[PDB]
């Protein structure tokens, strides 16, 4: 059961 | 434009709150804070993006409560201070919530007593060169000593006319303990100036040892029958003999 | 009509083989417009319309992002593919199939999505209409084979021999 | 999780070393910094990928093979504290740094000509009080702490316009003869007569 | 041997009805979703959760950054709006309808935004609340959704159902009949 990993999103601005 | 934190050093009773200032640096909106302990072993505390919360642990959702509101410095305040409470406290800001690089601020280095009794400033002296070491060397060693104080949050300078000196200077690595037996103890703290012996003999030059002790802010409370131990600057002075 | 605002983007991690070609793509949708892309075959972001001008010349202007992204075709995809690997890429669900009179085959409840379907002793090149593969949308397919003359045979991934009829 | 190695390091001045981090996990990148005496985190390094060189210091960060090394070249005194990688975990639900357990690093200060003496100081205000100072020794000597007497620890301080360093320690409470014994003081260690 | 295949992370924030939806995808089939509120990770197969976790509160704070990059892009484009786009709807059976033969029924919106819709399952031309199954919106290769319902179904001569799907873009509620 190995963790999935993902993008954090990005700050605009 | 680096990070700032204020204040250095805090000192707090149980059951006082304790309230930390920090200001991201000019256009980040991320913002976090960490405990840092003795050991240091790291501890997540809160997130920001701009003005609002975004990550959080248990325990600060209960007993810390913190704020970044806009284009005015960040904030973060534990409720009611405990002795587990006691660490270094450090803000950092990124300038993207995608990307991981952050920068400190100096910290808030806060202990946490059951009462604020035992608090006290330093004294402090300086010591005038030995002549031998003038003969044998051609250099003059000026010591400075400041005792009594508690707790160590004490940060110590040298000035020389006036000006702010950092050659020739070291001072110990940490303040020790008068009587390690004591749960309380005061501490002391020594540092030490070198100059050629010419410079000293010079009677128109002006040594002056400085002490920063961090102590009682006007908010806490005093009940007793001596002087408030307030954060104050306890110096030392000395002339050139020829 | 009603007015309404969306924030909209895909990461999409693209696999041409495996770990061997991968390139990431992160798309950006303003309400029913695509105005920003970042490709990992550029290494930058690309504005797709004016809309997304600003947030490339932000971002492209951080090289510690843009370094961080490059990355994420490791960090990320490799990163999951090599998990998925274990269950989702080499998931075999058999297929089931049913002749009903055009005459009608059907082929349903498998996966994956590739398939071949084909009809006496030898196959009609002619006359073939399909409902092409269907979506079930609970990680299964379906799929209408129909012949206009007034056997099917199917090859598939979970079948080491074709099935018939 | 971040296993760092090593805990703790000493460098004579010009040397070097390197330190290591273990990743249990895919790591997004990772951060290097020096805490220093004042405590002060300072970012040497970050990166994604690759190896980045700044000044004497230089880094290689590998996220599928999950490590990141800190080479420290031709050490100067004003690089000893306290080393830390951080990095997030690309599966990490919180965005915060982890910190590796951290490496002490001592920069041994480099003493050419040697002059061990203790001499002895007078209050400056009144003649009534005096200190000890134990100076000019070598690197090899270390300085020990009875109930009365205080011994601070040693500390190197630079004169660094005239290229000169010094360490000393301090007592304070008896006779400077006394207050370090030959425990331990280099065998010529000059006591003035006062 | 190849392998071509695609994940996806499809994220978004919808105003003002302030919804957000934070899922993976693999090759066009949703591997998973995060329920916002509840922070935590729905897996679309049961199996799924022995193979891999998910730290829910990651999309949690993606869903923030999300809705705040919104508020960046409103100011930037003036709170200039856009036109609707309606669902195409289709019912169809989920394998071959045989007569006293458990089944499901599909209701396939596709091609709509906003990723907005009030979906309605009617046995003979009354609601349906039992045996239905919903689906979050699922990505497609453009900038458009497309969503699956389900109910269970026990195939009778007698029984019609119908899909009503009421959208912004529609004029009003379009309803789609399947009979035996
Ligand atoms: C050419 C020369 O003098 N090099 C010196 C070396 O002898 C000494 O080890 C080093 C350590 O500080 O400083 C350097
Ligand atoms: C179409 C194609 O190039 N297929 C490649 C294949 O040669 C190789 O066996 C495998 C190894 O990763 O990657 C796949
Ligand atoms: O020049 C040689 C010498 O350099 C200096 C010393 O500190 C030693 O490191 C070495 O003996
Ligand atoms: C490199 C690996 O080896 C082979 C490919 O078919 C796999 O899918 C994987 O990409
Ligand atoms: C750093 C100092 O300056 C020069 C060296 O040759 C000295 O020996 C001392 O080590």
């Amino acid at each position: 059961a190995d963790l999935i990993a993902y993008l954090k999103q990005a700050t605009k601005g | 434009m680096k990070v700032i934190q204020t204040p250095r050093y805090l000192v707090k009773g149980q059951g006082q709150k304790a309230k930390m200032r920090c200001i991201p640096e000019k256009g980040h909106p991320v913002v976090f804070w960490y405990q840092q302990n003795k050991n240091n072993e790291f501890k997540f505390l809160i997130n920001f993006q701009n003005q609002e919360v975004l990550q959080q642990i248990d325990m600060t959702e209960k007993r810390f409560s913190a704020e970044c509101p806009s284009n005015s410095p960040c904030s973060l305040e534990i409720q009611s201070s405990e002795a587990g409470d006691s660490a270094l406290y450090l803000c950092a800001s990124s300038l993207n919530w995608s990307q991981d690089t952050q920068y400190f601020g100096p910290g808030t280095r806060l202990l946490v007593l059951e009462d604020l009794k035992n608090v006290f400033p330093p004294e402090v002296a300086v010591f005038e060169p030995s002549e031998a070491e003038i003969s044998h060397t051609q250099k003059a060693t000026l010591v400075c000593l400041a005792t009594g104080f508690y707790p160590d949050h004490v940060e110590l300078s040298w000035w020389v006319n006036g000006k702010e000196v950092h050659s020739g200077v070291c001072t110990d690595p940490q303040p020790l303990k008068e009587q390690p037996a004591l749960n309380d103890s005061r501490y002391a703290l020594s540092s030490r100036l070198r100059v050629s012996a010419t410079f000293w003999q010079n009677p128109r030059n002006h040594f002056r040892c400085q002490v920063q002790f961090y102590g009682l802010s006007e908010n806490d409370e005093w009940t007793q029958d001596r002087a408030k131990p307030v954060t104050q600057i306890v110096s030392a002075e000395a002339w050139g003999r020829a | 009509s009603r007015p309404w605002f969306l924030e909209y983007c895909k990461s999409e991690c693209h696999f041409y083989n495996g770990t061997q070609r991968v390139r990431l793509l992160v798309r950006y949708f303003y309400n029913l417009e695509e105005n920003l892309r970042f490709d990992s075959d550029v290494g930058e972001f690309r504005a797709v319309t004016e809309l997304g001008r600003p947030d490339a010349e932000n971002w492209n202007s951080q090289p510690e992002f843009l370094e961080q992204k490059r990355a994420e075709v490791d960090t990320v995809c490799r990163h999951n593919y090599e998990i998925f690997d274990n269950f989702l890429v080499p998931r075999r669900v058999e297929p089931t199939v049913t002749v009903y009179p055009l005459l009608v085959c059907s082929v349903s409840d498998f996966y994956p999505g590739n398939i071949e379907v084909r009809w006496n002793g030898k196959e009609e090149k002619t006359g073939i209409v399909s409902t092409g593969l269907v979506r079930n949308g609970d990680w299964t397919f379906q799929t209408l084979v129909m012949l206009e003359t007034v056997t099917c045979q199917v090859e598939h991934p979970s079948l080491t021999d074709p099935v018939t009829v | 999780q971040v296993e760092q190695s090593p805990s703790a390091l000493s460098l004579h001045e010009g040397t070097g070393s390197a330190l290591r981090c273990n990743f249990t996990t895919t790591m997004r990148a990772v951060q290097w910094f020096q805490q220093n005496s004042r405590g002060s985190l300072i970012n040497l390094f970050y990166l994604a990928s690759g190896t980045k060189e700044n000044g004497r210091l230089k880094s290689t960060f590998n996220s599928k093979e999950s490590y990141s090394t800190l080479h420290i070249r031709d050490a100067q005194l004003e690089d000893s504290g306290t080393y830390f990688c951080a990095a997030l975990r690309a599966t990490g639900g919180n965005n915060k740094l982890t910190f590796g357990q951290g490496t002490v690093l001592s920069v041994i200060p480099d003493i050419q000509n040697p002059d061990p003496a203790v001499y002895q100081l007078r209050d400056s205000k009144s003649s009534d009080k005096s200190v000890c100072l134990f100076t000019d020794f070598d690197s090899q000597t270390n300085v020990s702490q009875d109930s009365d007497v205080y011994i601070t620890d040693k500390c190197v301080l630079d004169m660094r316009s005239m290229d000169f360093k010094s360490n000393s320690a301090v007592a304070w409470s008896f006779a400077c003869a006394n207050a370090f014994n030959n425990s331990i003081i280099p065998e010529d260690t000059f006591f003035p007569s006062p | 041997i190849k392998e071509e295949h695609t994940i996806i992370q499809a994220e978004f924030y919808l105003l003002p009805d302030k919804r957000g939806e934070f899922m993976f995808d693999f090759d066009g089939d949703e591997i998973f979703h995060v329920d916002i509120e509840k922070s935590e990770t729905i897996w679309r197969l049961e199996e799924f959760a022995k193979f891999a976790s998910f730290e829910a509160q990651g999309a949690l704070a993606n869903i923030a950054v999300d809705k705040a990059n919104l508020d960046v892009m409103k100011e930037r484009s003036n709170n200039t709006p856009d036109a609707n786009v309606a669902p195409e709807v289709t019912v169809l059976s989920r394998s071959p309808v045989n007569l006293g033969e458990p089944n499901i029924l599909i209701c396939f919106i596709d091609k709509f935004s906003p990723p907005v819709v009030n979906v309605t399952w009617l046995r003979n031309g009354r609601p349906v609340t039992e045996g239905v199954s919903e689906t979050v919106f699922l990505p497609r290769d453009d900038h458009l959704f497309r969503k699956f319902h389900y109910l269970t179904f026990l195939p009778s001569t007698d029984d019609f159902y119908d899909c009503e799907v009421d959208h912004w873009g529609l004029e009003e509620p379009l309803r789609k009949h399947w009979e035996f």
